RNA sequence: CCUCGA
DNA sequence: TTGTGGGAGCTGTCACGGATGCA
DNA sequence: TGCATCCGTGAGTCGAGGGT
């Protein structure tokens, strides 16, 4: 039954057997496995070029040996060594000692290019670095109201950049946009008025890691803050387990309509008091508020 | 993996470095100064000197667009390149084109 | 640009006459980039002939830098002349 | 109570009871006594002849191990002899500033020996330039100062474990021959009743074919291991029988895929574990098994290889531990318990300090050289080759250059304050090379063991990943030549306490029993109580009587590391809360002006000196002249000393490290006295925060959750603002299209954004810098298909004909400010070392003064961390009585939960200490005061104190002095014998109902500020293999939504929102422009493209020969490239054309 | 292990140097043991999450009749510990009528805190209740056997993952876990054969208990009188 | 699950892990453990395949094997438990069990088979880029 | 990767 | 392209499932 | 052909700066 899951899925495609033994080897375009310049004349490369590159010295000495009719038993060497070179190049390690670099460190392979949380899916695919988003220390500030936020005015600024450059433009603050850009990032005090403008009722994502639970990720609307921390509700710190001995929150601004509305009625701070887990409030007083009360 | 550090200590020298979306959004919005200085100019005018000054192509060639002798699209080009240089003159300083 | 409605991926087995359908060149030499000009060798595993050129619109030799001269072949140096963007998406092969 | 063995230290009046008989040594010995041996140094001379003549370096060791080296035929030799060091090639401060390498070049004497013609050639041969350590016990490497930590090793000898169980049940036992350098050697048992020896990984060959191959023959090795039958039944299951047979199966076991020979495998076996070339026991690894199996008791240490009769003896230990017996003997051995060792106890765990490590890779590059002499002495005609040309130093420079450069004990210096780096020489990590790998970093070797006790502090190790495998030297440790560490204790001799000082490692240790320096003692010097609790061997708690007694605690704080000695009240803190501030104690900032804590312990000053960063006589004098530049002594002597003083200088963390003077012209110094004070120093002691006034109580919820409530004044009066340089570097280097340039001749910059650099383009001392100011202007050759239509156009029509560049000039990052305080350049043109291709480097010194601001982090000595939530008016703040406001608001609920309440008697002995005392003495001395020094029974207003550890002030004692807490001005007690006040709301007017306990607690400026961490980023750099958004806040990052995030983001069900975060906030590389295009022009944000990353993972499976292609709706594959042409119509048509 | 030697010192006392250094011991081997922790619940969670992400609500109501029966409640009715994780949130599947029969609370409802309350007063000690064991949805479940949206309070929407809020339920407080524990939650998780393995009667019958020394021989006679 | 059937598995397996929690004090409602035990009785190992195209002993979909087993009249399978991870692994998405682990093999079993993914679930649409399946992503609220 | 932060 | 010539670390991890190899 | 051994899998999230 083992051999006949593999003989039947080769007879059930049609694709044949012989693509499991290669007499060409593909090579993935130079920008995915680039080479930099340093400070000191050195480079950087990816491990994958000095991979291919061992495999077309090896196929390249091979091709000399056949053509001098070397012994036999040096041509096999050569052909044992570019079989083990493109084990190499496919999935170092697998078989025997891997190629290593300087260090004696395992050159990553295609292979290691897509497992673990290193690789495409779990580091790049399923999770990504994303753009209008900033971060900072929290602070309490208990004066807020449950769907409100503290961010501060050179978060703001920097993270609807493109919004103030548009109303700076509107309003006759900048001739074109080129100098609403230019005025955004000499801090001119224009942008100051218009700053509350455009962040007005505009909601933002706030997030501590770890998420542990989808309550780790709350929208609030910001009130633009004196500082550079953010300030946080202080009923909202269970459902982030966040206290304030250094934890520091990322902000995350919704662009579309969608993305804003998504923000305002199914993350809003004050839709999420209850635990999704338990189905209890987790926006209850906590310790101080409890002595107080 | 080459860091972003490293990445970024390489763009540091390089002749167009890692460039944001936004640098990509203004250069594909008009340039405001600029426009206005063009549509200012005449059509024929602003035909030659976007063609020779913008496109580069050789005055012959040139010529075998807008179907005029190499004289008349030198002559449009070089009094257009100086009535669009009569404008533009504040956008040269504010630029570094006055050195 | 992709209106980004795909119905199936597939995978199956590259056929050797697959990996050469998508290769635009054989890799020969193992020489990367000039020490002295940090320019790409020619056949090299940075070869702007197989893999595209490193700067829009330009070509090895110099023949050709111009949106002008869009999509010709350089006849000295056989580097196309089109955007950059392709040495992301130009394999090459290895003939063993 | 005087301390007074500092000269000019203050007087910190001490509440201890006990009396240190020993003083805590040069807490930078560790380094020194390691490097000064590598070197043989006269002080290292000195001292290894002066205690008991056998006067070896780590150098000379290195040399006659090498030497002689002989020629294959025997014919010459050459011999190295007498290392000798020139001068240094450069001060400190020089390779600081050239980013060079503190060096001194290192000679040998070559002595080249031609039996054949009789001659002999010697010569003077230059090895190298050696880089060397510091006055402060630390290295310059490249212009960055570096500290080689030491590394726990597991010492060389023979250690056996019983693991617990295979597949079944059985008990079975191991053993690893671990050298200090060459091959492994092990023996084990299996599941079945089989003897064997696996050696160098290989297969399990039964531990007989080894006898046989030693020259035991079957009658000889059936004798001695008849009493074991596991033997008898190994070589009645064994193969073969017979000398020379089982010598050729050890190489065909060794050799896969090889001939065997007899001859061939006589030689590689005796050449693997006997010859000296290949194989060497260390010193300790011969003691350690001379001691473990008892064999030579007579110090004959000479030779240390390992030898038959040893092996023998290991193998009939390892067979007499499966019977368990206590005892042993051996032929020729003494009484050897048979038990399994512990590779964890500080006596077989050793450490390899900054010396051997150095010699370790000396050696290696020795090696390699010698390999290369060996070439050298046949391919060049002899009688003409001369000493220097066998030698080839190319290995062993590369060898130390590698080292200091790449290995994980070379370390960046932690360098925020004097503390930062005085522990960080003390370390003592347990990862690299050599060592244990994190990998194997089980919770055992983590855990606090027994032997530790002296010698490694339990409080002090990282809250993370490396917790229990980064800790730090206690007070009184030192190392032993052999690696371990030893810790003085009091010999105790019939019950009488004297003071003789006895150093013991941890085995010495496990012999004897020890009591505690918290013991009753009489007058003379007896113990008082028969019965009290010592240290039971193997680390338990007994109470046997003072007459088996054989050594005491030489001190408390033995235990502990420097930094967990300067917590006060620490047994009243739990460890977790303790560690934490040991750690935080090494994360406070300096301040501009610094001040020694009300409450400290007689750590600070001790400390504070041996770090270094203060200045100190080094002989008795008169201050000459005196500028904040530097200070000039006359001795006595009639010469005169001068010490330059760092002024504002950027430490490896961005601190301020800035020394200034203390004496005044005229002062009388002593040899040691401090002469100026350092980065957290305050008149020669530690000073790592302020004395603030605190209450402990809520407020309005700004302190909730451990956020901290500041009043005004700690930012108007500068009490926590704190100095920060950055080094902003940017070089000019060749490029494929050209050279770079600094110039002040900007693309597209007006007059007015050049207006603050000089006439070459860089930034002008002493400027006012803000987010995009440009520092050092630079241009980058572009090509002319750079140039946008824009730029084009007005090149042309101006004629500027001057080649095309980028702006890629060097500004100022986002979120920082200061002033311009130091500018330093380094030109090609000029004979200046740069790296290759390299023409102008230009670093830019900026200077911001931090205040105290919304979010900075705090934290006192006992763990007990927060952030500033908010900083209230003068006005606003709680206040006393007289109208003093408090400085700083702990909330209440943060302390008891936590166990640290060290922090509340530091607050009430903080409010003694600062008011002052008078304890009635009139009838006579109550009974509270008994114990206290009468220099303790009054006290001036903001006296100096100290609390030693496990020796510090009483409940009672503290309890007291509260109660003759001297008033106020106006004769009014603020503070009652609880320690509490009345406190008014500044907002109101009205009082607080209750007393408030107020007082003064130490408080730390820690690193974490919001200024470096406040980040944001609407559009930035992208990487360029995945396109997406590049990390960290200094290459103007994004975010990471990670996966959980996307997680929570699914289960909210916000479909768009996790779309658009995936697609056009990271990937999609031309939706990314078409929504700033459109936010820009004020129109609905457009919809997702493909992100570039699936794009590439696409590509990275045909890579693999996979064939993954998408699939239309009904249709075949979909072509996932793009057009060349796009936009054509509108984008040049948009600057007037149609 | 616990020391033979107990700290007889308070931390208001201040401890000695031998008990401080004792106390070391557990301090530090609770640092890591929560280093680790952590990580098992992580990769927990994350096995939880990608076993479950695909289940969706996909109709509103499968309409089934099957359901599970839930406890809850000597001379006095006592409430059932694990009414909150088992019978409030429910669906009722079946009225719950009492003795001398009242429709307290009708099949399809909330089962909220007024439901239970107004059960447990009118003698109700078991109640049948829809399951996402019980629902017959071809793909995911239909809202009315799931419930109500723990996080809204109201029925569950359609739309709603389900699946992942039920792996970061259960991840969330993993590391709470200690010493058996989170091992026996992935043993049972992972379908393996248990350590420790208790047999199970494999059908109905009368027992043989064999008395050996260290070993016990079970034999099973069936009613059936089968084999 | 061979003696008292697969409901009562269910049953068995929610309250052994709910009792784990309990002994720690932790609220874990049952909803959640039944929506993670569902998911590992999906299942049934083959013992004949009378007439269908399934190997015996292979892992087939409830839903698959039935409707399968249906227009081949016109199939000996009994209830299978597995694993969380085995479950995962084993999804109808090449592109899924890849992301998730032990990705060589997924990789290459999948090429072997000539596998093609129908880009149906959750985590598939993430990874393309597309609007996930769930809440507003569902077609009847876009 | 190292050291650190929650 | 000629007298002789064999590495540097490694291990102080662990539970689980199923192929692989041995006899 | 019946297992014992070996080998291949997996082992939390997000930050900062340093920079062969
Ligand atoms: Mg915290
Ligand atoms: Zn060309
Ligand atoms: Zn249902």
């Amino acid at each position: 039954l083992k051999r006949l899951k593999v003989v039947a899925a080769f007879q059930q495609s049609g694709n044949s057997p012989m693509g499991m033994v290669l007499d060409a080897v593909p090579v993935i375009p130079p920008e995915l496995r680039p080479m930099v310049q340093l400070d000191g004349g050195r480079f950087a490369t990816s491990d994958l070029n000095d991979l291919y590159r061992r495999v077309i010295n090896r196929n390249n000495r091979l091709k000399r040996l056949i053509d001098l009719g070397a012994p036999e038993i040096i041509v096999n060497n050569e052909k044992r060594m570019l079989q083990e070179s493109v084990d190499a190049l496919f999935d170092n390690g697998r078989r025997g000692r891997p190629v290593t670099g300087p260090g004696n460190r395992p050159l990553k392979s295609l292979s290691d290019l897509l497992k673990g949380k290193q690789g495409r899916f779990r580091q790049n695919l399923l999770g990504k670095r994303v753009d209008y988003s900033g971060r900072s220390v929290i602070v309490v500030g208990p004066q807020l109201k449950l769907h409100q936020c503290g961010l501060p005015k050179l978060m703001a600024l920097e993270l609807f950049k493109p919004f103030v450059m548009k109303r700076l433009v509107d309003l006759n603050h900048a001739q074109n946009i080129k100098s609403a850009k230019r005025m955004v990032e000499r801090q001119r005090p224009q942008v100051w008025d218009v700053l509350e403008e455009v962040i007005a009722e505009h909601p933002v994502l706030l997030n501590r890691a770890p998420t542990l639970h989808r309550l780790g990720i709350q929208a609030f609307e910001p009130m633009l803050v004196e500082g550079k921390a953010i300030q946080l509700h202080p009923l909202v710190c269970e459902a982030f387990n966040a206290d304030f001995d250094g934890d520091q929150m990322a902000v995350h601004l919704p662009l579309s309509a969608e993305a804003q509305a998504e923000a305002r009625i199914l993350m809003l701070s004050s839709n999420n008091i209850l635990s999704p887990a338990s189905g209890r409030p987790l926006a209850m007083p906590r310790l101080d508020m409890v002595t107080g009360l | 993996q080459i860091t972003d550090w490293q990445l970024a200590s390489n763009a540091e020298h390089s002749s167009t470095g890692l460039r944001s979306a936004e640098v990509e959004a203004l250069e594909a919005l008009p340039d405001t100064e600029i426009k206005e200085a063009l549509q200012a100019l005449p059509e024929e005018f602003r035909m030659a000197v976007y063609y020779a000054d913008v496109e580069g192509f050789p005055y012959k060639e040139i010529a075998e667009i807008m179907d005029t002798p190499i004289g008349t699209v030198m002559s449009r080009l070089h009094r257009g390149r100086r009535q669009l240089r009569g404008l533009l003159a504040d956008v040269a300083r504010d630029r570094g084109f006055a050195r | 640009l992709d209106v980004n409605f795909f119905d199936e991926l597939r995978i199956g087995l590259a056929t050797a006459e697959d990996i050469r359908q998508w290769s635009y060149g054989e890799v020969k030499k193992p020489e990367t980039i000039n020490y002295r000009t940090l320019k790409p060798e020619k056949d090299g595993l940075f070869c702007e002939k197989i893999f595209g050129p490193t700067r829009d619109w330009e070509c090895y030799c110099g023949k050709y830098k111009r949106v002008r001269f869009k999509g010709i072949i350089c006849e000295r140096c056989g580097v196309e002349v089109t955007r950059a963007k392709v040495r992301r998406e130009r394999m090459g092969h290895i003939e063993l | 109570s005087s301390n007074n063995s500092v000269p000019g230290a203050p007087n910190r009046v001490s509440f201890a009871k006990l009396r240190e008989p020993l003083e805590v040594p040069g807490l930078l010995d560790v380094q020194t006594d390691s490097f000064e041996w590598l070197i043989g140094s006269p002080r290292w001379r000195e001292s290894a002849a002066e205690r008991g003549v056998n006067p070896v370096g780590g150098l000379e060791e290195v040399l006659y191990e090498l030497s002689p080296i002989e020629d294959f035929s025997g014919s010459m030799s050459l011999s190295f002899s007498d290392p000798r060091f020139d001068d240094v090639k450069a001060p400190v401060d020089e390779c600081k500033d050239k980013d060079m390498t503190y060096a001194a070049p290192l000679f040998v004497t070559a002595e080249f020996i031609n039996n054949n013609t009789g001659e002999i050639k010697s010569q003077t041969v230059f090895m190298g330039d050696f880089p060397m350590m510091t006055e402060k016990g630390t290295f310059i490497i490249n212009g960055t100062e570096r500290v080689v930590v030491s590394q726990l090793v597991r010492s060389p000898g023979v250690y056996f474990d019983e693991t617990i169980d295979k597949s079944t049940d059985k008990t079975l036992h191991s053993v690893k021959v671990i050298p200090s350098r060459g091959a492994w050697l092990e023996f084990d048992v299996d599941k079945r009743d089989t003897v064997g020896v696996r050696i160098d990984r290989k297969r399990r060959q039964p531990v007989t074919v080894l006898l046989k191959a030693l020259g035991w023959t079957s009658e000889q090795i059936v004798e001695r291991f008849g009493f074991s039958e596991i033997m008898r039944s190994t070589l009645e299951k064994d193969n073969t029988v017979g000398t020379d047979e089982a010598l050729l199966d050890i190489y065909r076991k060794l050799r896969p895929g090889e001939p065997p020979t007899k001859e061939s495998a006589q030689t590689l076996l005796e050449n693997l574990f006997f010859k000296e070339k290949r194989y060497d026991l260390a010193r300790v690894g011969r003691y350690k098994v001379n001691k473990k199996l008892g064999l030579h008791v007579g110090e004959p240490i000479t030779s240390s290889t390992l030898t038959e009769e040893d092996v023998v003896a290991t193998i009939e230990y390892l067979v007499r531990l499966h019977e368990g017996q206590t005892t042993m003997t051996v032929p020729g051995g003494v009484e050897v318990p048979v038990e399994t060792d512990d590779i964890d106890h500080f006596g077989n765990r050793r450490l390899r300090t900054v010396g051997e490590l150095i010699q370790n890779q000396i050696r290696v590059g020795m090696s390699r050289m010698e390999r290369v002499v060996r070439e050298r002495m046949t391919t060049q005609d002899v009688e003409a080759i001369t000493p220097q040309t066998l030698i080839n130093i190319r290995p062993v420079v590369a060898a130390i250059k590698e080292f200091f450069g790449t290995s994980q004990l070379s370390q960046f210096m932690d360098q925020n304050n004097p503390l930062s780096g005085l522990t960080h020489k003390r370390r003592l990590s347990a990862l690299g090379p050599g060592g244990l790998s994190r990998e194997r970093a089980g919770l055992e070797v983590r855990d606090v063991h027994p032997s530790h006790y002296g010698r490694m502090c339990p409080i002090e190790t990282p809250e993370g990943p490396n917790i229990g495998l980064i800790g730090s030297l206690s007070v009184y440790a030192r190392v032993n030549p052999f690696g371990f560490i030893e810790t003085p204790y009091r010999k105790v001799v019939d019950g009488v306490v004297s003071d003789e000082i006895v150093y013991l490692t941890a085995d010495e240790e496990d012999r004897h029993v020890v009591a505690q320096a918290n013991s009753p003692i009489d007058a003379d010097g007896r113990f008082v109580e028969p019965r009290v609790l010592v240290r039971r061997k193997a680390g338990e708690v007994e109470y046997v009587p003072s007459s088996e007694v054989d050594y005491m605690d030489v001190s408390p704080r033995q235990m502990v590391s420097v930094a967990t000695a300067m917590i006060p009240f620490l047994e009243h803190d739990d460890a977790n809360r303790a560690l934490m501030g040991a750690n935080m104690q090494r994360q406070a900032v300096p301040l501009v002006r610094s001040e020694a804590p009300l409450v400290g312990t007689g750590m600070e000053l001790r400390a504070a000196i041996d770090a270094g960063d203060v200045v100190v006589a080094e002989e008795s004098g008169v201050i000459e002249e005196v500028s904040a530049d530097y200070i000039t002594v006359m001795h006595d002597n009639g010469t005169r000393r001068t010490y330059r003083m760092r002024k504002f200088a950027r430490s490896n963390h961005g601190t301020c490290a800035n020394q200034c003077p203390i004496v005044d012209a005229g002062d009388r110094v002593e040899a040691g006295q401090v002469i100026a004070d350092g980065p957290c120093t305050d008149d020669g002691e530690m000073a790592l925060g302020k004395n603030l006034l605190v209450a402990i109580m809520p407020w309005e919820g700004h302190n909730y959750e451990d956020a901290i409530i500041l009043s005004n004044r700690l930012v108007e009066e500068d009490v926590l603002t704190s100095i920060h340089i950055e080094e902003h570097e940017i070089d000019a280097r060749d490029t494929k299209l050209g050279a770079e340039e600094i110039t002040r001749d900007i693309p597209n910059i007006s007059d007015e954004v050049l207006a603050d650099l000089d006439e070459r383009g860089i930034v002008r001392i002493g400027a006012e810098v803000r987010d995009g100011d440009i520092l050092v202007g630079k241009v980058t050759p572009k090509g002319e298909t750079e140039l946008t239509p824009e730029e084009r156009l007005l090149r042309a029509i101006f004629g500027e004909k001057a080649r095309e560049v980028r702006d890629t000039s060097l500004k100022v990052p986002h979120g920082e400010s200061g002033k311009v305080i130091g500018i330093r350049v380094f030109s090609r043109e000029d004979e200046d070392e740069l790296p290759a291709g390299v023409n102008e480097l230009v670093r830019v010194y900026v200077a911001q003064k931090r205040k105290i601001s919304d979010g900075d982090k705090l934290a006192g000595r006992h763990g007990n961390k927060g952030v500033i939530g908010k900083i209230l008016p003068v006005e606003d703040m709680p206040f006393l009585a007289d109208g003093t406001p408090v400085d700083i608001i702990l909330n209440t609920h943060g302390v008891p939960r936590r166990m640290n309440i060290g922090q509340i008697l530091e607050t009430h002995l903080g409010w003694c200490a600062h008011s002052g005392w008078k304890v009635d003495a009139a009838k006579g001395v109550p009974d509270w005061a008994a114990r206290l020094p009468d220099e303790l029974l009054e006290a001036q207003p903001n006296a100096i104190v100290s609390t030693p550890v496990f020796d510090g002030a009483q409940e009672a004692e503290l309890q007291g002095l509260l109660s003759c807490t001297l008033p106020n001005r106006d004769g009014d007690v603020l503070v009652d014998a609880d320690g509490k006040a009345m406190l008014f709301d500044g907002r109101s007017g009205e009082p607080f109902p209750y007393p408030v306990t107020v007082g003064y607690m130490y408080i730390m400026k820690l690193h974490h500020l919001v200024d470096d961490k406040i980040h944001a980023r609407s559009t930035g750099p992208y990487s360029m293999i995945t396109q997406q958004p590049l990390g960290g806040k200094a290459q103007f990052g994004g975010q990471r939504f990670g996966e959980m995030e996307c997680w929570a983001m699914q289960a909210y069900g916000a479909a768009y929102t996790l779309q658009e975060l995936l697609t056009i906030k990271s990937d999609d590389t031309v939706g990314r422009v078409k929504v700033y295009e459109a936010i820009v022009k004020g129109e609905n944000i457009p919809e997702p493209g493909i992100p570039e990353s699936f794009k590439v993972l696409l590509k990275e499976l045909q890579s693999l020969c996979l064939n993954v292609e998408v699939l239309s709706s009904d249709g075949a594959a979909i072509e996932l490239r793009e057009g060349e042409d796009e936009d054509l119509e509108r984008a040049a048509a948009n600057l007037g054309i149609n | 292990e616990f020391i033979p030697r107990p700290v007889k010192s308070s931390f208001r006392e201040g401890l000695t140097v031998l008990e401080y250094f004792i106390n070391t011991h557990g301090a530090r081997k609770g640092l890591a043991d929560t280093a680790l922790r952590t990580a098992d619940s992580g990769y927990l969670t994350r096995r939880l999450v990608d076993v479950s992400q695909d289940v969706i609500v996909r109709e509103h109501d499968c309409q089934t009749e099957r359901g599970i029966v839930v406890e809850l409640a000597d001379g006095t009715l006592i409430r059932d510990p694990y009414i909150e994780t088992s019978a409030y949130a429910r669906t009722l599947g079946t009225d719950a009528v009492d003795e001398a029969g009242n429709v307290i609370v009708e099949r399809g409802q909330d089962l909220g805190d007024p439901e239970i309350d107004a059960l447990l007063a009118a003698g109700i000690t078991q109640v049948k209740v829809r399951s996402v064991l019980t629902c017959a949805t071809s793909t995911g479940v239909c809202a009315t056997c799931y419930g109500r949206s723990m996080a809204t309070g109201k029925l569950v929407d359609i739309g709603e993952a389900v699946g992942i809020v039920a792996a970061q339920s259960i991840g969330e407080p993993g590391t709470q876990l200690t010493m058996g524990g989170l091992p026996r939650v992935q043993e049972l998780f992972e379908a393996r054969v248990p350590r420790g393995k208790a047999p199970i009667a494999d059908v109905t019958g009368r027992v043989r208990l064999e008395d050996g020394e260290r070993f016990y021989k079970i034999t099973i006679v069936p009613d059936d009188g089968g084999e | 699950l061979r003696v008292q059937g697969p409901r009562e598995v269910q049953i068995h397996l929610v309250r052994e892990v709910q009792e784990v929690y309990r002994a720690q004090g932790v609220s874990i409602h049952d909803k959640h453990i039944e929506v993670i035990v569902r998911q590992m009785l999906r299942r049934v190992t083959i013992i004949d395949s009378g007439s269908t195209e399934f190997l015996p002993g292979s892992l087939i979909d409830r839903a698959e094997f039935e409707a399968e087993n249906r227009r081949v009249v016109a199939a000996a399978g009994r209830p299978v438990l597995m694993g969380i991870t085995k479950a995962s692994l084993a999804t109808d998405s090449w592109l899924s069990a890849a992301s998730f682990q032990e990705t060589t093999r997924v990789l290459t079993d999948a090429a072997i088979n000539c596998r093609s993914d129908k880009l149906n679930g959750l985590k598939e649409n993430v990874i393309i880029g597309k609007l996930i399946p769930a809440g507003t992503g569902i077609n009847r609220y876009r």
